[PDB]
């Protein structure tokens, strides 16, 4: 069963399973903590079950930020009404020695496993940087007297990661919806710690650095993120067809990048430069302002419904919106707000008023 | 454990609670990259440790733009709620107009056409760049910074030639009444009674070149 | 009679109300010429503007005081305030005088306009001047032009044009100074 | 993986030579085609001061001409006047007229039938292969007067400089079919001229309009040819610049992969030696 | 394009999420659909070996095979990721020995070692902890022999030994199309054919994402259905023309009318071979 | 690269060498044909960065 | 000839070869600069085509056969 | 870095005199980010490029 | 690619000043006077700043 997140690129091109394992890949400032906080803000507030945040090898500033932000939201209550809280934090942050970071994900997993097995209910497990579990075992295993594996990691990487990840499952007695951010070292996905994590996850969300440098946030690579819910027998026919059409336009644009770079835009065919324009439209339209990013951006956050995403992307795919500019699609909610932003930015080129409207020259007392 | 080499170190830069004193430690780790490769091992280690990032460009540094801040990459998601409230309302306009100047000069370098509105923001953003240059070992107080940002984004420094703005923003701070900076430092904020006054004192400024 | 004021002033109107705004109004060849025909002046006395033209060359832009043009009804001469005349020229010599000196070009045939402001426009195709023609291959060509009378009217007209060009090129190559 | 980058580097390093070569080639062609263009610019002036310049006429039959390039590495030049010829065909067509569309250059027949398929009736190409002459332009003109229209519209890019190519529309009217009708200004504007023809004024105006169409077609496809060369010289200098930048990023990434390769095999050799010793 | 005979070893090599397990599952479901229409000497009994997968994925496949009906012919030997590295190392040999009962009794078998790369990773762990000296990418020396002595057990037997067959479909996952990696080159060297799937063709809509150039079958057309052979050489030849006159199809301006027919004909053929999953034809 | 052009046997002409390619051994009129073939194919390989 | 260096050959060759080889290696320095440029021979300047033809003369001049040193 | 630093840190200006070292710099594989020039360039105060 | 007289006259002056700067950076060396005859010239700093 699907989990609607409110994020357009996630709900369209790699939908999350309600009861499945979700992985956010990306390295060093691409936005996989702002993505995990937007997923907390959207999913966890409208969940009903309990949550467990297992901060494994992350910033202590971020853990204090989450604790204070969850006190303000009532998700964590203090004192006498504490038992009406909806979250357990287990923090093994990056100031800890490598024995503690290698084992705090197991502690958070146990706190989630109790609610799944004994209380028997649906829980959310947010693990920030499950890569730090692999890294902390890689730090320890140099001193346990072992021959090292490939790039410098421990020989028991896949089985350690597997024995940890195979406990984070939905069973017949309960559910664990697992959202784990996975760091990639040196922005290399072929590193063995992300490449081993790829097999344990149902929905993969690969955040790339170049898409973030284009200004497109959330910087989800749409041609590298996948889901097992992207199946016409699970999400429907028109959703799956719109998703495959968006991915076909984006792949056809990715195949045109070299000649656009070295020959110029002016030498493609007409259907090619229609594909390029529609792809530059759907690249901007996959971006979205986050409600947890509104403190350092200034834009209000835009929860988009799943039907709104399917309808808007079907509109861009069929050709209903070849008339709008590209920046009409940049950081908007849905297909109404692209037209609102189009008239908002084409009244702006006509925005020239008379006399400067002073009323400041010698204001009396 | 080369990640643990720096994360054990850079996590001690904290802002403590009131129950521990309220003291603070602010760090500035310095990383030297090789060819602008911020995707190195140690560079991506510390990027995932630190709060912000000040990326200094080597092609901005040879074009005379010093400090050669890569304004698109240079981020700081922790100082936003930690800027001078007089600067927070005038440099919210500065980074967005530098964004459009980064969009125009990254596509219109061919000399294709001047749209005469994107051509406006090209020599506006060239004025904000030259306003943001700075010499070495001469720091500026935050009140004499946010007036020079006020003097440029409000168009008072418009139609001054771009090779005058180093001499022109020195003209702004020298001629504006020093009691202006004393109100702005103490309120921390360009109050409605002050921007009406500070717009006046910027019109009485002998800009170079006229 | 004057019920359709066309023009670049008025094409801008119907174009701006019917073409997309990313294109400015296209230019016109009248925007590149400074000298018109009915306008005031450009005579000033004796020397008038003569413009000698071929497609591949501009041979004279200078002011001359008299031009001797070889029209199809004979060599006529254009003085300063000459009557406006669209004159078809036959093969002959064009003499652009300025005083003692003059430039004599033998042309191939093509019109020459005199405009109501005194602007004279000689417009020929091939202006082969007299000191670069040979006097030997002219007879070798008009011999065949005299001999050949075909069955078709098309090469008949071509041969008549041949003999009227070559015969005029005879008369202006022996009697040169 | 670490070898395909070494072949991609050599490919981009060769593209940065080929485009620099043809930038120099287009410069050498432009500097000697500008000579012919500014000499051909003279003869178009007596017709546009004798016949005026009337683009917005009530022709009931028109022939539009889009003068494009043959080689298609020009950089948005041919589609610019395709936009202009679909703007001028959406300026005169408001009264139910017949329009014939012809094009000079292979980039015209490939971009005019996409915007309009039924009115397009003729494709002139291979014009600029040897050179462009007036006998060739006049042969094209005679094949244009194989149809019998009341107007002719020429679309071409005029070589203002090596930077600016203003797209010029040029108009010719059929002699007494429309030219004598558009001159009637409470009488006529052409009665001031004394016809020195062998025959009447309609025959000399027929010959004059054929000669005017020939000289504006010759000047149009000279101006467009050398503006094509100038846009190719400017379009292969934004191309070799981007192919130098792509080559620089490829060389930096190849050096990173080279160093990582030497460290990787060295670490594996050290691990295999320490597993024994 | 890549026809597969009873007794050959056909590698399914690709990146992640490109269609490898999909081709394997279609191959098993089709043998269910075929076993009802053939006599008992023509039936194919499938074995699926899941090395290093999740228990959720294996439970999903077992649910799929019971809903289709393939479990009356299918064994599933699953060494999941929580299991010990010696179990993931020995599970392909266990599945092949359970499949060799059909090869040895004159019946026919179909063994699918999903993630043979993960079996090599488990073997590397098991050999690095036993202090055996590592080699290329810290793999053991005999990681070729690990796979050759497994994949050579898939054979078409002679009529004296029953005429049975075992068809192996090893699956090797690559890293961004790198088939020059150690285990990828080893299993490319061992097996007869290879079904190379691409992550760039997968997002062009071409599903199954088969790279028709690099996909080889060294049984050739000797093990092809007749009639499909009568159309397959033509389909291969026009796809070979459509591939090579492309890398010029970006310039759709100049209609050439000899290349353009080839381009749109190959487009008809390339759109023909697209196929929705879990429904073998 | 010879093979996905469909050419079989996919022998690279510009990488296959023999010690029997002396003019002393196979004679000059065979060696000149082989050297001309290799020259023509190498110049085509040089021209393929333009004609592709 | 561009990548093969000899850091001795300054005043260590035959003097009759040194009279000529400076011109030969400076004519080839222009041919290697313009060679991969003007692979086509269609639209060429009268200075670049001359050093192209000279470099093509010298290139076929330097090649020699095996087991017959000169 | 420690071997190069232990060499190059003895080349300074003291109070008694100075050593000024002119060092020929070879760049391996024409790669300025190779660790031998990238460690050597951290000590250099001037570069004197002699070009052909 | 275009020509010497293509560009402006201030570009002519930039060419002239740079060509006499390129020659003024040259210097005869006192150690090379044994095989070039002409005596070498030790130029002070106060002279080259003023000269340039
Ligand atoms: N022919 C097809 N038509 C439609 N969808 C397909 C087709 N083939 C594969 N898919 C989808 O693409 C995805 C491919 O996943 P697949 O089963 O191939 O995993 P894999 O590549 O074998 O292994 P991993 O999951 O480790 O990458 C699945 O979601 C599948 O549903
Ligand atoms: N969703 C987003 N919208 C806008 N900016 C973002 C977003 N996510 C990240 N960023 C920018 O990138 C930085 C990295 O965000 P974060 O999620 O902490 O990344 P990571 O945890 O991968 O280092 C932020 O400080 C911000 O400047
Ligand atoms: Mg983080
Ligand atoms: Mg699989």
């Amino acid at each position: 069963e699907i989990l609607v997140t409110g994020i357009k690129v996630v709900d369209l091109l790699a939908p999350y399973q309600r009861g499945g394992k979700i992985g956010l890949f990306g390295g060093a400032g691409v936005g996989k903590t702002v993505l995990i906080m937007e997923l907390i803000n959207n999913v966890a507030k409208a969940h009903g079950g309990f949550s467990v945040f297992a901060g494994v090898g992350e910033r202590t500033r971020e853990g204090n930020d989450l604790y204070r932000e969850m006190i303000e939201s009532g998700v964590i209550k203090l004192g006498a009404e504490r038992g009406n809280s909806k979250c357990t934090l287990v923090y093994g942050q990056m100031n800890e020695p490598p024995g503690a970071r290698a084992r705090v994900a197991l502690t958070g997993l146990t706190v989630a496993e109790y609610f799944r097995d004994i209380e028997g209910q649906d829980v959310l497990l947010f693990v920030d940087n499950i890569f730090r579990f692999t890294q902390a075992n890689s730090e320890v295993s140099a001193l346990l007297g072992r021959i090292p594996s490939a790039v410098g990691y421990q020989p028991t990487l896949a089985t350690d990661l597997g024995g940890l990840q195979e406990r984070i499952t939905t069973t017949t007695k309960g559910s664990i919806t697992s959202v784990q951010a996975v760091y990639v070292p040196a922005d290399d996905l072929t590193d063995p710690a992300p490449a081993t994590t790829f097999a344990h996850l149902d929905a993969t969300t690969v955040l790339s650095r170049s898409i973030a440098e284009l200004g497109i946030y959330p910087a989800v690579d749409p041609l590298d993120s996948t889901s097992r819910m992207l199946n016409p027998n699970v999400i429907g026919a028109e959703h799956y067809n719109v998703a495959r059409g968006v991915q076909k336009v984006l792949q056809d644009y990715k195949n045109l990048q070299d000649i656009i770079a070295i020959l110029g835009m002016d030498e493609l065919s007409e259907e090619d430069k229609l594909t390029v324009a529609r792809a530059r439209k759907i690249q901007r339209f996959l971006s979205q302002p986050f409600q947890v990013a509104e403190v350092f951006t200034g834009t209000p956050g835009k929860y988009v419904d799943l039907a709104d995403t399917i309808s808007g992307f079907q509109g861009v795919l069929t050709g209903k919106y070849d008339d709008l500019p590209e920046m009409a699609f940049y950081m908007v909610g849905d297909i109404k707000e692209v037209k609102e932003k189009a008239d908002k930015m084409a009244k702006d080129i006509a925005s020239r008023k008379e006399a400067d409207n002073k009323k400041v020259s010698e204001e009396l007392k | 454990d080369v990640f643990y080499l720096h994360s054990r170190l850079l996590e001690r830069a904290a802002k403590l609670s009131k129950e521990l004193g309220g003291g603070s430690l602010t760090a500035f780790p310095v990383i030297e990259t090789q060819a602008g490769d911020v995707s190195a091992y140690i560079a991506t280690n510390v990027i995932s440790i630190t709060d912000g990032q000040i990326f200094l460009e080597t092609e901005l540094f040879y074009k005379g733009i010093r400090p050669a801040l890569n304004v698109g990459l240079s981020v700081s998601r922790v100082g936003s709620a930690a800027q001078f409230p007089g600067m927070k309302q005038v440099a919210g306009t500065l980074k967005l107009e530098l964004a459009q100047y980064r969009e125009v000069a990254a596509f219109a370098q061919f000399g294709s056409d001047l749209d005469a509105a994107t051509q406006y923001v090209l020599e506006r953003g060239a004025r904000l760049t030259e306003m943001l240059k700075q010499k070495q070992f001469a720091p500026i107080p935050i009140e004499r910074q946010t007036v020079a940002v006020y003097a440029a984004t409000k168009g008072f420094l418009d139609k001054v030639r771009v090779q005058d703005i180093v001499a022109a923003e020195e003209a702004v701070i020298s001629q504006v009444n020093p009691a202006v900076f004393k109100i702005l430092k103490a309120n921390g904020k360009i109050t409605p009674a002050l921007d009406a006054h500070l717009k006046a004192e910027l019109r009485k400024v002998k800009l170079p070149g006229a | 009679e004057a019920a359709a004021p066309a023009g670049p002033k008025e094409f801008t109107e119907v174009w701006n109300k019917k073409a997309p705004s990313t294109l400015i109004v296209p230019e016109f060849p009248s925007n590149y010429t400074a000298v018109k025909a009915v306008g005031e002046g450009q005579v000033h006395g004796d020397a008038f503007p003569v413009n000698f033209y071929t497609p591949h060359s501009i041979l004279s832009q200078a002011q001359k005081d008299t031009v001797v043009l070889p029209g199809v009804d004979g060599y006529f001469g254009v003085k300063a305030s000459h009557v406006p005349t669209i004159a078809q020229l036959k093969p002959g010599v064009v003499e652009l005088h300025s005083g003692a000196e003059s430039e004599k070009f033998f042309v191939s045939g093509g019109f020459a306009f005199v405009h109501p402001n005194g602007v004279t426009d000689i417009c020929v195709l091939e202006a082969a001047t007299l000191d670069q023609v040979d006097p030997a291959a002219v007879k070798s060509a008009l011999a065949a032009a005299s001999a050949a009378q075909p069955t078709d009217e098309f090469e008949q007209a071509a041969n008549r044009a041949a003999i009227e060009l070559y015969s005029a090129l005879e008369s202006a190559v022996e009697a040169k100074a | 993986s670490n070898q395909a980058v070494k072949q991609r580097i050599r490919a981009i390093k060769n593209i940065g030579k080929i485009t620099k070569a043809m930038k120099m080639v287009a410069a050498s062609k432009m500097k000697n085609a500008q000579i012919a263009v500014e000499q051909s610019r003279g003869l178009v002036d007596p017709f546009v001061r004798l016949f005026g310049d009337f683009p917005a006429v009530n022709s009931n039959k028109s022939v539009v001409v889009a003068v494009t390039s043959d080689k298609g590495l020009c950089g948005g030049l041919n589609s610019n006047i395709t936009k202009y010829t679909r703007a001028t065909l959406a300026t005169t067509e408001s009264e139910g007229k017949d329009v014939v569309v012809v094009s000079i250059g292979d980039k015209g027949r490939s971009q005019l039938t996409r915007i309009e398929s039924q009115r397009y009736q003729l494709a002139i190409a291979d014009t600029y292969k040897v050179r462009v002459t007036f006998g060739q332009a006049s042969l094209i003109v005679e094949e244009l007067i194989k149809h019998n229209p009341q107007s002719y519209q020429i679309l071409f890019n005029k070589f203002r400089s090596a930077i600016s190519f203003k797209p010029t529309v040029a108009t010719i009217l059929s002699p007494d079919l429309l030219e004598k009708q558009l001159e009637d200004v409470t009488g006529n504007s052409l009665d001031a001229y004394d016809i020195e023809a062998s025959h009447e004024r309609s025959d000399v105006l027929r010959d004059l309009t054929e000669f005017h169409l020939g000289v504006t077609l010759y000047n149009a496809m000279l101006e467009n040819n050398c503006s094509e060369h100038a846009s190719r010289m400017s379009a292969m200098e934004n191309s070799t610049k981007s192919a130098g930048e792509m080559l620089g990023k490829l060389t930096l990434d190849y050096n990173r992969k080279r160093q990582a390769t030497i460290t990787t095999e060295l670490i594996e050799i050290i691990a295999g030696a320490s597993a024994l010793m | 394009l890549v026809p597969i005979g009873r007794g050959q070893r056909e590698l399914i090599i690709g990146d992640r999420q490109t269609g490898k397990t999909a081709v394997a599952i279609d191959a098993i479901i089709h043998q269910k659909n075929c076993n009802e229409q053939v006599p008992k000497a023509q039936r194919v009994y499938c074995v699926y070996v899941a090395v290093g997968q999740k228990r959720s994925t294996v439970a999903q496949l077992v649910k799929l095979f019971t809903q289709t009906g393939a479990m009356r012919y299918t064994i599933m030997v699953s060494a999941t990721a929580s299991d010990a590295a010696p179990l993931q190392f020995l599970a392909p040999y266990s599945g092949c020995a359970m499949a060799e009962y059909f090869r040895d009794t004159g019946k026919h078998g179909l063994i699918i070692y999903d993630d043979l790369s993960k079996q090599s990773v488990a073997y590397r762990q098991m050999s690095l902890l036993l202090r055996r000296p590592p080699g290329r990418e810290a793999f053991p020396g005999d990681v070729f022999y690990l796979h050759s002595r497994l994949l050579e057990r898939a054979a078409k037997l002679s009529k004296e030994l029953g005429g049975g067959s075992l068809t192996a479909f090893p699956v090797i996952e690559t890293q961004a199309g790198d088939v020059s990696a150690y285990i990828a080159t080893n299993v490319i060297s061992i097996t007869d054919g290879q079904i190379f799937l691409e992550t760039e063709l997968f997002y062009k809509g071409i599903r199954p994402a088969l790279n028709v150039g690099l996909s080889v079958s060294r049984v050739g057309s000797a093990a092809q259905f007749p009639g499909m052979k009568q159309v397959a050489g033509t389909l291969k030849l026009e796809l070979a023309q459509y591939r090579e006159v492309a890398a010029f199809a970006q310039f759709g301006s100049d209609l050439d009318a000899a290349t353009q027919y080839v381009l749109e004909r190959g487009a008809r053929l390339t759109e023909m071979l697209k196929q929705k999953q879990f429904a073998p034809i």
